[PDB]
């Protein structure tokens, strides 16, 4: 019943889809050998939404794993949950492409798509009812970038009605790390804009901030990223596998957010992130919750969400509050913040409460924006590709893979479309 | 799975070689007989011969057989495998034909044999390092004429050149302008990597750095060992961004010709002072662009960098290299190409440099390789190319090529191709 | 040697935030400073008093 | 309901504030990690006037720590009840203000004051109904004094309505530790007759004349003297906490005790004080009770009571105790002195008790006195500072940051304003 | 959090940073190798190592001092001797040839050649610390080096920094002990810059602590190193209010507040008053009372003149170890009862009072006993001037001839820096003369 | 705390003696269980002492110049999860060492770097064990030890259990019995 695909490509997603089952696993109670250990009905009642049995108390994620380079998978196998997924779902290659879109996109993730294909099927088909497909990938880099663009692809083809949720990774000016990202970046957005139905835009430079700023961490590695990013994930489908006051899937939420095919970015965030220090003496309520999960510190985009109007938002509390106390607080947000807010959409935040709190937390709220800020960083890597191809700077390693000149401007053609229909609805 | 070809040409390949397979060998904990003790990261560079015994995948050829003799009567006699150390009777006399025409042919085949023999054994085959330098004779003629013939077969792999530059004034032949000249020509068709260094720029930093004013030819190689290992650890040592050979040619290379990186090592200090100094990732990265840091005597302040690659190694956080890039972004003397907004690209290892000892090097906790295509090797270019001129000018030394079956025109169109390549720098460090 | 054998690493892999996210460990616990220390001795003395009723 | 805020500014407030906490949380059964041990729901009840809540019956004081120099801060948490406070709550600046008036009034003291007052008033909006503010520091020091002043100040104008009261520790000549206090005690008191609605003089010398002849204690620490402050603190408040007969807050001991605007510098004192020998050899009913609270032995302002005419007297009783027996002590220590005691005003001492005596009194009485031997107090100030400005001592240190004579001739002459309208009702 | 930069100018500034820096070696646990042993003393309140000693990456500790002298005979024993490791290679700034005794030699002529890498060294430390409190200038007040480069060094340090604070502790030319024949020269020729460039000159005589070691320590015959570790008890002591918690707190700012009346009266008396033999320490009540009467008695300052003759301004106290608040209000009452201990009129209350819960650290093998309780006496007194009139003068004497005169006008000195010199002396007396007049 | 593997299957005993060589062996990349352990453990005992960093980490033993001997208690549970019982670092280094009458001494002493107890039981007769096991396996009597700034706790454990009383402040910030006849003195009082 409504069960969920997991895929990882590229080293930053299958690093954060790691950390997504390891938080998985610690909140359904899964051992990391796979058994069941947890001490709730709960736990067990909705495993079936990312796990599989596999008959002797071992509960297998419904995972797959891909990667041009095989360094990643020999580290996933090496780790704490090595044994956790399925040996024959590392779908790996032998070289990485590069950093190239290019080459994962046409020739050396060509070759590899059919085998994840047929991976994906072989969990697909094995599923009661298929809800949709979770995938994690790096706008960044190569593999990443390319072959989740053509697994996406291919998936729409094959399944034209389930709905697609990607949580990728934007590459920003000031964790600028990659000479070729922008080329990346511009030419997986096409594919993300053509075919998927939600995508989750994380940002490495705002978790940075948010980290040192609200966490006040002086080294934040990157576990403290990833785990991060897995709370949001978490968050995002708990009303799949706990039952709360009001529930909100996948597809309720997708419905709430867009008002239009194209409009499907967003930015989240997590409510309860407090210092060391302050977390003894800070009081947890529904304001609190809510008034850190609009604040603009908190979001994990480096766009700022004060500079354009939203156009849909909600936030997917965990634990036990009151209603009345949740209304009570949409109500105060909308009007505070009646500027940041577009007119001809009456009620703009949605809610949604869930019983069951993260292991350990008492409460919790993950927000999902919808906002015209991206219009921000998707102008920021449409001028870095701009200035990057007026001169050709590293075309040609992109033409030696079989591409053309004109996809390159056909890729930032729906840039220009992209960024005028967020600013289109701005006021 | 991902393992390199390593192939040194002429006496100072050979020798940098020597201290290229100690540091390797340190390490991976490889014993110098080729026996190691006491879990995969020797795969790259090392073959395993069933017995436990781990044998370089090197091949090392040289016209005279005096260095390889040494080398086979030396301490590291056990490594390589003993009939790949190919050698000749006679040297090429500091002349490219020799080397090319004459003297190279007939060994070229046999070298050509062994390079197959490897790659055919090989699976995982990632890219050559090559190890010569251009003034010599071999070193030129031999270099060019095999990575050619390297190039015809594996047109589809990488081929990375460590090359000795002549300096600007110190020199040890008198013919080593047209030796050079002629291989700059056959390097811009093959090599896709050229990481040419100055034995005045390592004299510098010897002197400068280190507190050393006798360094001979056994303490540059060594820095140069660190240089190339520093390369090649993201293939072998796991860590947070690691940086393949593909990744570093498509960020460092922006167009097909313009691809001669410098190489550069910063946290290179004495023993005496390496303790009481305090190397954070801010220091290390800022000393990286120092213009008496680079392992070639040019300016990198008067040309305009291009792409720039930073290895780091050790306990290295990404937030700190992060703040230090922003550090040197914010910095107007470092300056970068208008059309390259994002010229930085990193690779984090968590395995630190391994000291060698009795070395001239101290440990350290973290290290950075800043290898930075800039324009700035131009004026080293400007200056052999106004010494081939002054030779050429009277045509000093051409005969001996023309005696040993070589055109004079060959000279001319090596000069122009170089002038082309200068022209090529010119245009391309010009701002959008 | 044995040194030379490659090093592994822990920091790259330390997970602060789950720490952080465990509201449930609420210890409140610091261990006793030495009193013939310094700071003791200014605990003892400026921040304590003797009972006198 | 009325809510109180305490603010700590110099060394010496900031200990006398962390032996206050630490008293009050004592009397309230408030543990030291912030949780609550008490035993009587009384405790529980009214709570909020010195706690907030964190969730958890966890309790976080409305407390302000202040000071120029952080080891203050540093000693004060690693000190016991110092995790009682929140490190929001925790401002400071670089060095201290070096015994400077100057310093830490016009240009540390103004470069702190901004976040001071944006903590202030964060903590004053989450009141339901201050009561007011209360403050600890000391005149003699630069960045206690100073500060102090500047912050009583905005403070005024920022709540003009609400309740100011500081216990200022007042230098005397005999124990005097600093070269310059009396210049600062002579810029301090301008501001304190401006500002302040009460204030609580305290004097060094004599806690510790107390501590020798009332007490026994043998070397007798800082702790000893903050302890009596302390005592004497929560005995002033007693009423605003806790039920008893005849209630008697802050306001109502404001009106009881102050006859014109600028005669409200009071005289504290702690009746219940034997020594550990005379424990059993004395009996601590209400009779004795009240004559050690009128015996001049018994006061922390090391003037003589003697030497000046009482204008009010004010005994706050805690305990269970008959209302008969307290007024009848009342009349006959009026009756037994009238020449103590001002003959135009009929009645001269407030009488309120409480119910619930400190945690191990049978019961207690803290007397405050508006007396006119405040007169030999500040006139000893007065005669130090005449002395050290006939010859400009130390002036260039006070004009390095912007000041001038004028100002120091004002001061003075505000002093001798007020020990002039005290002398006018002397005799 | 607060840190000072140590600047050690000419031989004895030099041997007295030695005595200084093996003293907070001791305190601060720190091992002469520069490693620190204990890995626990890396936090809590045991951060107060920060204060002297830097911390760098390989888990030494580098202090924070600056060895600077023309000549490198010294530096050369240091960088042989037991502190090899221990100062940074590059703070031990040599020259190649010395000063000879002449101030204009360690002025202009030897001085500029290594003025510009002395600050730069001195800026570069400057920068690695972020809470600066001040500078520790040590330096001789009657040779050549220590006088000509320290002038130099103080008046570029007082232009570059401003408002930071500059103490120095200067070895002021005993009355009749006199080690060089020219050093009144250079004393006034140095008085002149110290006095509009410092803050605190804490001026110390080699006679004074020759007689302190003789009828104190019961040392016939002492020798430089016991007047060196004097001198560093006497900075430890001073500084232990920056790293040591302790009641009543005394940070160098509230220090100069409270110990400097006027611009140009900085110039103090030290004193170390629990200064006593091993042998006779079981003797000894060493009570509080004690050892305040033990401050204010003309045998135990360390300069050469008679207090008596003076009234003291300001004094500051700065105890350590077991220390009671109530015992020391106690002392400065009888103190204050005294006929004897003079004070001015317009400063009713003069005792800046310090104390540390941190006792004094003994070296081993010094002649200072164990101790549970000590102070620093520093006293502004007008008694002071008479060693300005001793060196007034000798130097009258000595330049009615104009002896010695060509030496130094042959490095580029005027006699109208002498004349100025002479006069800016006369007038500091002058001053001092007419404050200590009663109002 | 608990942590979840199979702590059998990789210590033979329930007492682990890890050296420099030992942890390195036991590389984080294939048995992560044990280098985890150790940054837990080291991380509770810095929150439980109050210190401002960490001083136990795997990282931070491995890259150590001198060679260090860590001990660590595992107790498994059910199966796949495991509990920490405590920490023990003893290494050698060379001390400036001083005595009574302030003599001089240069002689090499063991020192116990780290001495954690989980709270849960503290003294239930874990820390006497581990110690004891450390002294049998060093073959190394406490006459011979230094001990880094001892807290309350240590000192009270050394009065209970082996009647060892004043204890020195050395210069050092180490603490060491009364016994002093390790070496010679190279300086003598006089
Ligand atoms: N009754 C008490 N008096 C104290 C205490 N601490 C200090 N004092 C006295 O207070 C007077 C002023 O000293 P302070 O330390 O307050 C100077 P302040 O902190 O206000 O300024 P800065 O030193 O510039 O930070 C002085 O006479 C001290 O002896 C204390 O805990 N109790
Ligand atoms: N950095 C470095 N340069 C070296 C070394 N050995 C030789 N060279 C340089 O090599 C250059 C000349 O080339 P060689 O290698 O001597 O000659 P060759 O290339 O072997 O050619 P033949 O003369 O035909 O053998 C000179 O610039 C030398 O300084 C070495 O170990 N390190």
């Amino acid at each position: 019943m409504r069960e969920i695909v997991h895929i990882q490509a590229g080293q930053c997603g299958n690093q954060i889809g790691s950390k997504f089952w390891e938080v998985i696993s610690d909140e359904h109670g899964i051992d990391p050998s796979g058994q069941y250990v947890g001490d709730s009905d709960l736990q067990l009642e909705r495993i079936n939404v990312y796990y599989n049995e596999a008959g002797s108390n071992k509960y297998v994620p419904r995972a797959v794993l891909v990667d041009l380079e095989p360094g990643t998978m020999d580290s996933v196998r090496s780790g704490p949950f090595g044994q956790l997924f399925r040996p024959d779902n590392y779908v790996f290659g032998q070289s990485g492409a590069g950093n190239n879109w290019a080459k994962g996109h046409y020739t050396e993730g060509a070759e590899l798509v059919d085998n994840v294909l047929d991976v994906v099927r072989k969990e697909a088909e094995s599923t009661d009812c298929l809800q949709g497909f979770q995938l994690t990938h790096s706008l960044g880099g190569g593999t990443g970038s390319g072959m989740g663009t053509l697994l996406i692809s291919k998936i729409r083809e094959e399944y034209p009605d389930r709905i697609m949720n990607t949580f990728s990774v934007v590459p920003s000016p000031k964790v600028s790390d990659t000479v070729v990202e922008p080329y990346n970046a511009t030419l997986s957005v096409h594919q993300l804009v053509e075919n998927t139905d939600s995508t989750f835009c994380i940002d490495n430079e705002a978790l940075y901030d948010i980290c040192f700023r609200t966490l006040k961490l002086t080294t934040p590695t990157y576990g403290d990223l990833n785990h991060l990013v897995s709370a949001t994930m978490s968050g995002v489908t708990t009303c799949l596998r706990f039952p709360g006051q009001l529930n909100a899937d996948l597809r309720k939420l997708a419905v709430n957010m867009v008002p239009f095919p194209r409009l499907h970015f967003f930015m989240p965030g997590f409510a309860p992130l407090t210092s060391r220090s302050n977390q003894q003496y800070r009081a947890i309520t529904v304001p609190e919750l809510t008034q850190q999960c609009f604040d603009a510190k908190n979001m994990m985009a480096a766009c700022d969400p004060r500079h354009g109007r939203y156009l849909t938002a909600a936030a997917i509390f965990r634990g036990r509050m009151s209603m009345k106390e949740v209304d009570e607080q949409m109500l105060n947000i909308q009007n505070k913040n009646s500027s940041y807010f577009v007119d001809w959409i009456p009620n703009n935040v949605k809610t949604a409460v869930c019983d069951i709190p993260p292991r350990g937390l008492k409460m919790s709220a993950t927000f999902i924006g919808n906002s015209t800020a991206i219009q921000e960083l998707f102008k920021r890597i449409s001028e870095q590709f701009t200035a990057m191809f007026r001169r050709k700077a590293f075309l040609h390693w992109y033409t030696g893979e079989g591409m053309d000149e004109m996809e390159f401007t056909e890729a930032e053609s729906n840039m220009n479309d992209l960024v005028s229909e967020y600013q289109q609805y701005q006021e | 799975m991902r393992e390199v070809i390593s192939i040194h040409i002429g006496q100072a390949g050979v020798q940098i070689g020597n201290a290229c397979w100690e540091l390797y060998c340190l390490e991976h904990g490889i014993q110098p007989d080729g026996q190691m003790p006491s879990d995969d990261s020797f795969s790259t560079f090392f073959s395993e011969t069933g017995s436990g015994r781990h044998v370089p995948r090197a091949v090392m050829v040289d016209l005279e057989p005096t260095v390889i003799d040494e080398i086979r009567t030396g301490t590291y006699r056990s490594l390589f495998h003993p009939e790949q150390l190919i050698t000749g009777k006679e040297d090429a006399a500091n002349n490219y034909a020799r080397g090319h025409y004459t003297i190279g042919k007939e060994i070229i085949d046999l070298t050509l044999d062994r390079i197959r023999r490897l790659a055919d054994n090989c699976t995982g085959l990632q890219g050559f390092l090559v190890f010569h330098s251009f003034g010599g004779g071999t070193g030129s003629g031999f270099t060019s004429l095999l990575m050619e013939r390297l190039s015809v077969d594996y047109g589809k792999k990488a081929k990375l050149e460590f090359s000795i530059y002549p300096a600007p004034q110190v020199s040890t032949a008198v013919v080593e302008p047209y030796n050079s000249i002629l291989t700059t020509h056959t390097t811009l068709e093959h090599s896709d990597c050229s990481f040419m260094v100055d034995n005045e720029a390592i004299y510098d930093i010897c002197r400068r750095n280190l507190d050393i004013e006798r360094p001979s030819y056994t303490n540059l190689n060594r820095l140069i060992g660190q240089i190339v290992s520093s390369i090649t650890a993201s293939l072998r040592f796991d860590g947070a961004l690691n940086v393949d050979l593909t990744e570093f040619q498509t960020n460092l290379v922006p167009y097909p010709r313009i691809h001669f990186p410098l190489a550069t090592f910063s946290p290179v200090i004495s023993a005496e002072k390496a303790y009481h100094e305090q190397l954070s990732v801010a220091e290390i990265t800022n000393m990286c662009f120092e213009p008496h840091n680079q392992m070639v005597k040019c300016d990198p302040r008067h040309g305009k960098y291009m792409a720039v690659c930073l290895l780091f190694r050790g306990d290295v956080v990404p937030k700190d290299v992060n703040a230090a890039i922003a550090t040197i972004k914010t910095k107007r003397s470092i300056q970068f190409v208008d059309w390259c907004p994002t010229g930085f690209k990193v690779g984090i290892n968590y395995q630190p440099p391994t000291v060698v000892p009795g070395g001239d090097l101290a440990k350290v906790p973290r290290a950075v390789c800043m290898l930075s295509n800039t324009t700035a090797i131009a004026e080293a270019w400007a200056r052999l190319d106004h010494k081939f001129d002054l030779m050429y000018a009277k045509r000093a030394f051409v005969h001996w090529y023309v005696g040993e079956g070589m055109e004079e025109g060959e000279f001319s169109e090596a000069r122009e191709d170089l002038a082309a390549l200068e022209k090529d720098y010119e245009e391309v460090g010009v701002d959008s | 040697s044995r040194n030379t054998s490659p090093i592994g690493r822990n920091r790259p892999r330390h997970d602060s935030v789950a720490d952080l996210m465990r509201q449930d460990m609420l210890a409140g616990v610091r261990a006793e400073v030495d009193p013939n220390s310094p700071t003791g001795l200014k605990n003892a003395r400026d921040f304590g008093h003797r009972r006198i009723w």
